[PDB]
């Protein structure tokens, strides 16, 4: 419309770590990351204030085993703000959701050393009405689980923010009466609570975390078959009388059952207890009785003896929390025939390094986002036209941690120079003897001209 | 004989070229910025008097030129490994000499990025100040002094941000071993300078911002007790009519300064919300019921 510019409706622009705002209402997008941006509505601010959201790249949140950061620490003020109504806070994140094996949850720390869950008590009206008069658009729940953003909504403000991946948990308070707590992503996996297990009323959890036959069979073939692991999240608790579990069987004695009651932060330990406690199987699943909160797993391995080495070999891999990161590839070339590689791993890392500028290396390639997976090697090999050095003696390879720097140098030669100079490289999580397995991510490149200095 | 002596000072010769090299290949580059200073003045030295034999070895060729031929196999290997030996040296010189270099620069250049981010830091407590005036007038000197401080640190640390990563370009240019860590430190000073340009906007705002609710909160208690004023005309003749024309002239004037102030005070609503609203509305409800107790009593007149 043509109207004059009221000078008295929201503001809309970008900031990169502070910005101001008045009662007029605002939404502040930011320049340095897509996807994250600010939404005060309009009058939901007693008075004009800085605030403040830049990712902090304090004390780290406490995470157990299988959990990690989906984004940087987010940091937002003034700490103690406090708004008439509900303000939206988006951040981009780089978790892999896994579909709905895997969700989010979000943390905050109002000094900076304890972090507590966070939960905003609102009206369904106020949803609508959180925009108010502003013009934004929200985007729906699956275009926001597509697009990787996290969307806080928060009636104040905190010092800190964590957005942290972990595996599903279905939550549900529970007292003294009794109670049941089954499974949203597998609804076979299942916890009964006697009357009179507990003495106040918590607030239970239940993850159930699916095996995908790709990586079991990958490390073990046809040796063992898994079931989901279950985890009773108020782990290390005796119940005053006993739980009963259920869990699917898992598709093909020979069936054991493994449990580790670790807690806290502390890798676990996996046990057998199939002798101790009985189990009945109905409908194809299995139900016993527990009077401790742990993890548990079934097993339908042939070898019993090794049955729990079984399990550490598939258990260390799996609870590797995964990340969708880019992969980008530059070159400069040291002559026609060899040439230098620096290839890189990211998720929040800068988008176009300064340093490969200034030295005038360039971007020959760049992958789409793939998971990756936090804390294991990556293999590097080129294919095509071109191929790396290497001897008789150790590959080249790097680590894949989510926020640090993650690179590799290298050196190519072209093989040949009857064709131009493209190539293949592949990124993977096992040497190349064998059939080929999945790689990590496929990059194909050409070596850019020589440049004379 | 003859080629007794000649290998007596090719035998010299080779001592102090050992020499040279042993002094050349010491691992120390330094602590403090001198101390590196100091090493590459005598390195330097040590590169002039490795240039100032020549003349010296110039000796040997023309004896070796002289004595070649009794037995000259070993003499011309002997000779031509000093000629090759001495090429070594001097290229040696030259690593040598660039390492001390890179290690003086790699000191400076911490230098200052400490002594930048260190004097960002200062700034920037400045910046993001959270005070913002007590009266109007304070407000006021605050609003003009922080903007000098504005555009005096604006331009300032320009200069010394321009001159940090010059530093660095240079640096990379050259292929310095810690190049990657300087890129990253460019990077750190780059987005701390932008970020305090982007403060000292907010912050800027924030006093502007101030400045406006002040305003009305310096009419509301100067306009009202213009309103005292109107008292006088309760008990208040050529003399008498010439004040009365004042006074109506001076209720003229009233006129523009409460309408200019009740227009002021419409924007503040905009602004603000609950208990500053609730106070702005508040105070703009005092002032006009004194227009109103005020305008009737003129009425009467």
């Amino acid at each position: 419309l043509d109207n004059v510019a009221l000078s008295s409706s929201p503001i809309h622009s970008g900031f990169l770590v502070s910005f101001m705002v008045d009662a007029r209402g605002g939404a502040m997008r930011g320049c340095r990351h897509n996807g994250l941006r600010i939404i005060i509505p309009p009058r939901k601010c007693t008075a004009p204030t800085r605030v403040t959201c830049r990712l902090v790249k304090a004390t780290m949140p406490p995470m157990v085993e299988g959990e990690g950061l989906a984004s940087r620490l987010i940091e937002v003020g003034p700490s103690g703000a406090q708004f008439l109504g509900p303000v939206i806070v988006e951040i981009p994140h780089f978790a892999a959701l896994r579909g709905k094996e895997r969700e989010l949850v979000v943390l905050r720390s109002e000094n900076g050393d304890s972090w507590k869950e966070h939960f905003c008590d609102y009206t369904e009206d106020e949803l609508n009405e959180i925009l108010n008069g502003m013009d934004e658009v929200l985007d729906s729940p699956e275009d926001l689980e597509k697009k990787r953003i996290c969307r806080i909504i928060t009636r104040d403000f905190p010092q800190y923010f964590a957005v942290v991946s972990r595996i599903k948990q279905d939550s549900n308070l529970i007292g003294p009466e009794g109670g049941v707590l089954s499974s949203t992503v597998v609804p076979q996996v299942q916890a009964v609570f006697p009357e009179g297990a507990l003495t106040k009323r918590i607030r239970v959890g239940l993850q159930a975390q699916p095996m995908h036959s790709e990586l079991v069979k990958k490390i073990l073939g046809n040796k063992a078959t898994f079931s989901p692991i279950v985890t009773l999240e108020p782990r290390r608790r005796k119940f005053h009388k006993p739980i009963t579990m259920t869990i699917p069987v898992p598709k093909a004695p020979t069936l054991r059952l493994l449990c580790s009651i670790t807690g806290g932060t502390t890798p676990a330990q996996w046990e057998d207890i199939t002798g101790t406690t009985p189990l009945t199987f109905v409908n194809e699943c299995v139900s016993f009785t527990t009077n401790v909160s742990a993890r548990f797993w079934l097993i339908d391995c042939r070898q019993i003896q090794e049955s729990v080495t079984f399990a550490s070999q598939v258990y260390r891999e799996i609870i590797c929390v995964p990340y969708m990161a880019k992969f980008v590839v530059f070159a400069k070339s040291h002559d026609p025939i060899e040439a230098r590689l620096r290839c890189f791993c990211m998720t929040d890392d800068k988008v176009d390094k300064t340093l490969e500028q200034q030295e005038n290396f360039a971007e020959v390639a760049r992958s789409r986002d793939v998971e990756v997976l936090e804390g294991k090697p990556i293999y590097v090999d080129c294919f095509g036209n071109l191929v790396p050095l290497t001897k008789s003696g150790q590959h080249h390879i790097f680590s894949f941690f989510a926020f640090k720097e993650n690179r590799l140098p290298l050196f190519v030669k072209v093989r040949d120079t009857t064709q131009e100079p493209c190539g293949r490289l592949s990124f993977m999580k096992e040497p190349k003897r064998g059939l080929v397995h999945q790689a990590i991510c496929n990059l194909n490149i050409t070596l850019p001209i020589y440049t004379k200095e | 004989f003859q080629v007794e002596q000649y290998y007596f000072d090719v035998a010299e010769v080779e001592a102090w070229l050992g020499e040279q090299e042993l002094l050349m290949m010491s691992e120390d580059k330094g602590k403090d910025e001198q101390s590196t200073l100091q090493l590459l003045k005598k390195h330097l030295q040590l590169e002039q008097g490795v240039e100032n034999y020549e003349e010296s070895i110039a000796q040997l060729s023309r004896q070796c030129r002289a004595l070649l031929h009794p037995d000259s196999e070993q003499i011309s290997r002997r000779q031509s490994q000093v000629d090759r030996l001495y090429v070594a040296l001097k290229e040696l010189g030259e690593e040598r000499r660039v390492s001390l270099e890179q290690q003086y620069w790699l000191y400076q250049l911490s230098r200052q990025v400490d002594e930048l981010e260190h004097w960002i830091a200062e700034k920037e407590v400045v910046a993001g100040s959270p005070e913002l005036g007590q009266d109007f007038e304070h407000v006021s000197v605050l609003q003009e002094k922080f903007s000098e401080f504005a555009s005096e640190t604006g331009t300032a640390g320009r200069e010394r941000l321009a001159a940090v990563n010059q530093m660095v370009d240079e640096l990379i240019e050259c292929g310095h071993t810690a190049a990657a860590t300087m890129a990253e430190w460019k990077d750190g000073l780059n987005e701390a300078w932008a970020e305090l340009l982007e403060l000292m906007g907010t912050r800027a705002q924030l006093l502007a911002a101030s400045r406006e609710l002040h305003k009305f909160f310096s009419d509301a208690r100067e306009l009202q007790g213009q309103i005292e004023e109107k008292r006088r005309r309760l008990p208040r003749a050529s003399s008498m009519q010439r004040t009365l024309r004042a006074f109506e002239h001076d209720l003229q004037l009233l006129v523009s300064q409460v309408r200019q102030l009740q227009e002021g005070a419409a924007q503040l609503r905009t602004v603000y919300a609950g208990e500053h609203a609730e106070a702005i509305a508040s105070r703009e409800q005092e002032v006009l019921q004194g227009w109103k107790e005020l305008l009737a009593a003129c009425e009467d007149a």
